[PDB]
């Protein structure tokens, strides 16, 4: 999930406050309120986004040739769900002997 | 008269016959390992 997570994480910082930043300047309408978003939003949340690029950018690179981060690709689990089928098949024949024992009755 | 025994014996049969034929059916729904064990765990 650290994988996940980090994407995630990625996501929810996409859409930074600096694409809006744009109407920081101009917040000097008063005098010759919420002057503070045109210093830590201004360009140090791109920043910020852009060196967490970069260190995303810079992972193993495992997939070098062919298939890399296989695991199922095999075996019971087939068998598994056959087990699952022994058991349904337990269930019906334990129908069919109930079945049997009512008409007995 | 015999009469009431052999219409009780006849009655011990049937019930006889179906519990026989309740048990064949209980056999086979009973095995249930035999044919599968070769890949049981």
């Amino acid at each position: 999930n650290e994988r996940l997570r980090a994407l995630e994480d990625i996501e929810r910082e996409i859409g930074a406050i600096l694409q809006n930043a744009g109407t920081v300047i101009l917040e000097l309408s008063k005098e010759k309120r919420l002057l503070d978003r045109q210093a830590a939003a201004f360009t140090a949340s791109v920043q910020h986004v852009e060196a967490e690029l970069s260190a995303q950018i810079r992972y193993l690179t495992q997939v070098a040739t062919g298939q890399p981060h296989e695991g199922s690709s095999y075996s019971s689990r087939k068998d598994c769900q056959m087990a699952l089928k022994r058991v349904d098949y337990a269930r019906l024949k334990l129908s069919d002997v109930a079945r049997t024992c009512e008409q007995m009755l | 008269e015999r009469r009431e025994i052999a219409e009780v014996n006849k009655k011990l049969k049937q019930k006889n016959q179906q519990l026989k034929q309740i048990m064949d059916q209980l056999r086979n729904l009973i095995w249930d390992i035999n044919a599968m064990l070769a890949m049981r765990n």
